[PDB]
């Protein structure tokens, strides 16, 4: 069930098992993910939704992140609690695992990874945070993909016509007033003394 | 020894601590209701087994079965001990449990959205003047017009000679007719004035006094309008429990058959029997699922929800967009359970009283109920006036125009008929 | 056997059934606590006799002997089995006695007279300007009018040629009479403007200076009125003890040695700490040794006089001029004292919870607090602005009308005597001639 | 003998000498502490060799073994006995190390984007009424004027006998043209009056309604403008920590765990406790990790960024828009670390006291802070109200005058080419005739 | 064994207890410094007898025989011990006795009276609009009137043949003369207007634009004056040492034989030499005997004063008339006295640092320098206006009358000389008739 997930950014889908390997929830389930950034780029992992509700103890259900290849050499962090910190993948190879144990009703594991933390800044790339020039197309792509707001963040006469119906009633009154003016000119030029 | 306390996952009472590394043992839980228990252990001497209940359920029996699913079971079957958690001291439980003395009181109160500064805009005018004066100014204008006319007729100096170059004529000119006096009266109210200025020092006194009265009126109206638009304080439509009854426009509600309905049922004060009659009338949406959806539907529309006082004192501190209109209606007491006949009662009530009258309880309550507080809804009065604030004048103008057309055609036919 | 029930005498709690003939037994005593006792005795089915406590006080531990007093003492030594009185629940008392669950709660809230129903001002036309300015303006109006007249009499560009037929305007007057100049000055002052419009520079400069003076005066007046009204509107009445903390113009109050001052000194919360410091600094400057004298001190000055909530409810219902502000600073209940060991406490607790579930004790409370509560409904303090009482007097208009009528009739008499040359002769003819129009 | 001193690279304190040709040893450093050590050497006669800690950190207690690193580590050991660099004097750093008197004073203080300016739009005079009523007002003026004109041209009352002494002639007409009615309406809207006197019922009633409209519009405009000015004038910009604490919109912050936020962590004071509560409520929404990132955050947003005083001075005097707000929340001293058993501690305390007595180190403050401490004070920004930068658009007058002269010359040509029926015939005659008179 | 603590009687540091009779014993000095001493004793473990010094002194050097009158004198004799009290950390004192790490820091600061706002006459009424717009408006009025006059000549129809009742003669005559054009302008600025309103079209646009300008100006003026008259943010003239270092309306101060000038003399520094030169000039009203005299003098005159950074805080937090302005100038230290080589030096410095890191010292400072606090200076902007605030318009009016009279007699003699010779007798008859 090890599914590759590599590029510049992406979302590890919340409980992506129904289509890759549709496993029965009765048996314990687990699927690992491998991440590769662009050449010469490290990874930043930021959870967007995470709730392992069925316990605050971890012999059954949890999510873990390992650095480098998918080996036991050095666990970056296994997260077993309400909240989940962001993490820095020193290497360029990602490891994401979730262990479930007849607890498939777990809310989700859902995160987002951003590449190019290592890349030195250049005119082509964008600075958001300290050693975080990440731009290949990432500038304001609709996702909060930098450590705190900075990158995708607040980069970006007809108003008076766009009224709900004040403009409509105003222009109806304007037609009335044009009728009035055109009528007025008639007796501007028509009548005289007596 | 060790004691099996029992709590529940209420919102600001006992909630899982927020951390990242795993928590082990009795350090997972966190809240006011369990640090109360910590103080109790410090003053008495305990040993903690904070074990939750089977299924989240305040102990409430089933009449047919005769079982007591909830904390009542673990307080009866001795599989637990004192169950420090919000547990209303009600009559039916008291037979088969023992409750300590309450450590805080309760009651059911209203919940409503505070008003926001959007004036009706129909007539946002005549506000900075009582309508009494608005009527008096018109009737005084009529009175001064009439008296000015009367003074004008009974005067020697109010008669001009038309054709003044010809001194052989009559003196019929008076510059004051049945309508001219009224016209000048109204025209001096608004700071332009007609061209019918008096000539006799007997009526120019009236002119001057009328000028003074209108100057004061206008220069005070402007001041009052500026005062209202500068320091504006909006007030609630309803401000009492009784006001909800005999109103029949707010369409309040309550939780479906929870604890509020239990009170309103059988409540024979009859000040809330009208309340219950209206609730049971529209028993499709006024009685709603739970507290979250209740406050949701309150946020949606005018909906005076009705629930326990402490959860109000909590949720109105986070979402400072609502208000606790009214005071108190009833009183319950959250207590500390204990098995029937256990000696903990008399050894724990004394500790509760010690904490209560030693002053730590109020700080304990405030440390959890506080929240952010009251934000800066105080310096906010920077907005341009719009049609939502000035709309009546255009309506008055249209009415004046149509009345002008009507009276114009009427007078035209009047004169033509009189000639014919 | 029967039950020997002790009791205390208190204003709204236990009273004497007001009677003339001598009655005795458990019938002299009548009150809310008596209602509760009768109800719970009917519920629990007992027979009772009533005895007042002789020493006549709640009771406290006398340190010199470590021995109880009053109610607590007469209860501890099994002389009496029950005590249906507002016996407060507290640490020192609970350690020796046994109570039920409280049949009511209370607090320590703030007495305060409602602010005299939004005190109105009358004859406030001229409030924003001190009277000296008004007198100066009147005198300056007179002076500039007469000066305008004087230069309007001695200068070349005065005489007006009415017809365009090169005539000689040898008339004594052309455009300025004393009344006309005076009332042009007044009209220019009053923002309406008149027709006596100057031509010569000599009068033009006077007119310009006068107009500038009028704009300064009127704009100053309007701004001052807006300032007064916004200052009045901005201030807010006190509605919490925290306002009593920050604000210090009004004064607190307390019955020291009544454990309220003791509550404040023993407290550690910021606002109560600073108010306790305030009373300590004042040290009988604002302090009270009873209730009624404190009530009167509130009735005579901006006095807070913090009191327990129940008596505050009673007072603010008997009277209608002083009402509580804020909520409940502190909480503490009441009870029904029973000895250290009594199989009556469990059933009395069951009964109190029963009555509370039916809410009957609320009915007795409203019968005795609200029962005397609202037979003297005064008003609702109608809240509005721009009312006729404040800056809405029309009496100056009436004075103008009166003086106009008098002046009109006076100069009509002048037109009669000095221009028809006969008294009581031109009267009837003149008024008949001029009445038809 | 020769002594050894160990320092740190810092922003204003100990910089490496800026040059292109190589520089060496004691002659390759510059800044504050180098000058201070130079004066200490001149006042005590040392032989100092300067060097850095390979770790290059303040040095702090490490919980892995209870050991230390950096200056503290090498100073408990013996590689040097002096450290002339900002090294906060704290309990953990005082238990083992020996410190001299503080030669400078520190403190955590907030930093804030100063009020940038008024940011005035010259059309701010047009602000109090929304840009929807104005077109309503203009179109209503057109409509009311045209209705007045059309009524005045059809009425059995309006037509008037012209002659001043009229013996029943037959030359009657009205006086209302399009221009007359239009400018009557404009004047009434403008409150300066007009020339026409409405006579019939219809014209007078429409005039009265129009007057009522104009009066309330003008009064509401003045009221709203006064509202803006008197609600802006009573705004209170933040000037202290507690006043900041009451405020909510401006998010807080600090460099996390840099011994600054920890002060809020372990504090006991109520105001700082609620500060820390807000800190924890936001919790990496606003808690910056590095100084310069927070600096840019405050530049581009509203923020506080509580950080130590000296760096705030070094930044504010090296930039603009940033204002030192408030005072000194805490108190630390910058000593000169020494080992326990050493004679130089007392000698150096005497030396630096002598330095501080003369104000010499205040002059070092001037040199490394103030010499570049007023290169960016553009002005002192004399504050007041009622300037031409707000509501001072005279360009309206310019447009009016140019349009008026354009239409004037256009109609001047019109009356010659068309009304005189021939062009160029009477140009020069017209100018001469209307010029020489 | 107990300690031999010494203490000087400084007011907001040590105090004789409020009550007297049931309080007899040499353990009844209390105050902030006493709180520090007691907490120090608890955290260290010892007892102290608080013996007052025989001669009231911080301590001071005496040149004649090295005498050190004050607690310093006996503090080298070892007759006493740790002496918590105000005691500077100056160079000369450190030479003979040891010190500790200061428990607070202070300097010299400016003491001055709070602004009051008895605002002047003439300036006050036209204050709202800044003097720029006033002259802009006068010039604009002159220019608008002049251009109206210019366009009047070019106007086609203003030529209106007076009395057109007889068209007999084409007497084409004028209106909108330059004099009356300026009159129309100046009477249009003020909200009354003449009767010479435009009777043509091209001039009517100028009239309308002028009317709009007048309305905008008057409404804005009223709004801004009603703004100033309900907020009234008073402003202080001096706000820094260099600020009053160059003015002369405000006078400096000092304390007789006070350390303030001792530092402030031989300043050698950029700006402070100037004010020492000034007080050197008038050394008769600058100095006062002690701090209390300076307080009284600043309460009397417009008298800027120069005491320390703490006593200013103590005085200004109990008498809400003064105000601490500027900031710090110098830095000194308050520590604890002790003889050389005593074991208590580091043992007390560690405790003081511990307390200062715990925040205890801040709580003691706040509680012993709190006072009632600054009162509510808010609910008082209800002031009926008086001549004190608008009076200048009356002077303007008087100037108008006098200039009017002078111009009237001038134009009278102008007409007279248009008629007859310089010597006047007939015009006397004209005046009499
Ligand atoms: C407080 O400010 C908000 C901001 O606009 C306003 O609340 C508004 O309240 C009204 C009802 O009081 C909402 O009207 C709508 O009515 C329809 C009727 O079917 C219903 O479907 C909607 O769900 C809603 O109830 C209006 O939407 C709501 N505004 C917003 C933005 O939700 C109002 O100005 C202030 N509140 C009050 C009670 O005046
Ligand atoms: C604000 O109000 C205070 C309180 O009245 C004003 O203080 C007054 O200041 C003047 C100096 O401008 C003092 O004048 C002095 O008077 C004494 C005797 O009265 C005389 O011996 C001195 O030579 C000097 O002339 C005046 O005494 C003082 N008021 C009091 C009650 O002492 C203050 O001027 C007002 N304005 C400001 C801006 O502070
Ligand atoms: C209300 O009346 C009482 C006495 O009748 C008086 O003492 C009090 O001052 C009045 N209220 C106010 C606000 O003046
Ligand atoms: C308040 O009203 C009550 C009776 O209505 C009475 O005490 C008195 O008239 C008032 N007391 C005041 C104003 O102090
Ligand atoms: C106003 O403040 C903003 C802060 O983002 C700044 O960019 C801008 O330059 C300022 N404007 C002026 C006129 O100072
Ligand atoms: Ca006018």
């Amino acid at each position: 069930c090890q599914f590759e997930l590599s590029g510049a950014d992406g979302i590890v889908r919340s409980s992506q098992v129904e289509q890759e390997e549709k496993t029965k929830p009765g048996q314990a389930v687990d699927c690992i993910w491998t991440i590769k950034a662009t050449p010469k780029a490290k990874i930043y992992l930021r959870f967007l939704d995470y709730q392992m509700e069925h316990s605050n103890e971890c012999k059954r259900n949890f999510v873990a992140v390992y650095d480098g290849s998918s080996a036991i050499e050095n666990l970056k962090a296994k997260f077993c609690s309400t909240v989940a910190n962001d993490v820095m993948l020193k290497t360029g190879v990602g490891v994401i695992r979730m262990w479930a144990d007849e607890g498939s009703r777990l809310s989700r594991f859902r995160m987002l990874f951003t590449s190019f933390v290592e890349p030195p800044c250049t005119s082509s790339t964008f600075f958001c945070h300290s050693n975080m020039c990440i731009n290949n197309s990432l500038v304001c792509n609709g996702v909060q993909n930098c450590a705190y707001p900075w990158d995708e963040n607040h980069c970006k006469l007809f108003e008076q016509i766009t009224k709900t119906h004040g403009t409509i009633i105003g222009v109806t009154s304007g037609i009335v007033l044009v009728l009035l003016i055109i009528s007025i000119l008639v007796q501007v030029k028509q009548p005289r003394k007596k | 020894r060790s004691l099996i306390v029992t709590t529940i996952l209420e919102e600001p009472y006992v909630l899982f601590k927020k951390s990242d590394k795993p928590l082990y043992g009795n350090d997972r839980f966190e809240g006011y209701c369990i640090d109360l228990l910590r103080e109790l252990s410090t003053i008495l001497g305990f040993t903690y087994e904070i074990r939750l209940v089977e299924d989240g359920k305040y102990g409430a029996q089933d009449d047919v079965n005769g079982q007591w699913n909830g904390m009542v079971r673990e307080l009866i079957d001795h599989k637990a001990d004192l169950a420090v958690a919000p547990l209303a001291i009600t009559y039916v439980r008291e037979k088969v449990i023992d409750f300590s003395k309450p450590f805080m009181t309760l009651g059911i109160s209203i919940l409503y959205r505070k008003p926001n500064g959007t004036n009706p805009g129909v007539f946002s005018f005549l506000n900075p003047l009582s309508p009494d004066i608005w009527m008096y100014v018109l009737l005084a204008c009529l009175g001064v017009s009439c008296v000015l006319f009367v003074i004008a007729r009974f005067s020697p100096y109010e008669w001009y000679n038309p054709h003044p170059c010809n001194p052989d004529s009559d003196v019929v000119e008076n510059n004051f007719t049945l309508l001219n006096s009224f016209w000048f009266g109204v025209g001096a109210l608004m700071q332009q004035g007609s061209e019918l200025m008096p000539k006799a020092l007997s009526t120019r006194i009236v002119g001057g006094i009328w000028w003074f009265f209108t100057l004061i009126i206008i220069s005070s109206y402007t001041a009052n309008l500026a005062a209202f638009l500068t320091v504006e304080r909006m007030e609630s439509p309803i401000d009492s429990a009784d006001d909800l009854a005999k109103q029949t426009k707010i369409e309040y509600g309550a939780v479906e058959d929870g604890a509020t309905m239990t009170f309103f049922k059988k409540s024979k004060i009859s000040t809330y029997d009208k309340m219950w009659a209206f609730m049971s009338s529209r028993r499709q949406s006024v009685l709603v699922k739970s507290n979250e959806e209740g406050i949701q539907r309150v946020l949606t529309s005018d909906y005076a929800f009705l629930m326990e006082s402490t959860t109000i004192e909590f949720v109105t501190q986070r979402n400072c967009n609502l208000t606790q209109i009214g005071g108190l209606i009833d009183s319950k007491g959250y207590g500390v359970g204990t098995p029937m006949g256990s000696p903990y009662r008399d050894k724990i009530t004394i500790a509760i009283l010690q904490l209560q009258e030693e002053g730590k309880l109020h700080m304990m309550k405030e440390k959890w109920w506080r929240g952010n507080g009251c934000p800066e809804e105080e310096s906010k009065e920077a907005s341009a006036l719009g049609v939502q604030n000035i709309g009546g004048i255009f309506i008055v103008l249209a009415a004046g125009l149509v009345l002008s057309v009507f009276v114009a055609v009427g007078e035209f036919l009047y004169k033509s008929k009189k000639n014919a």
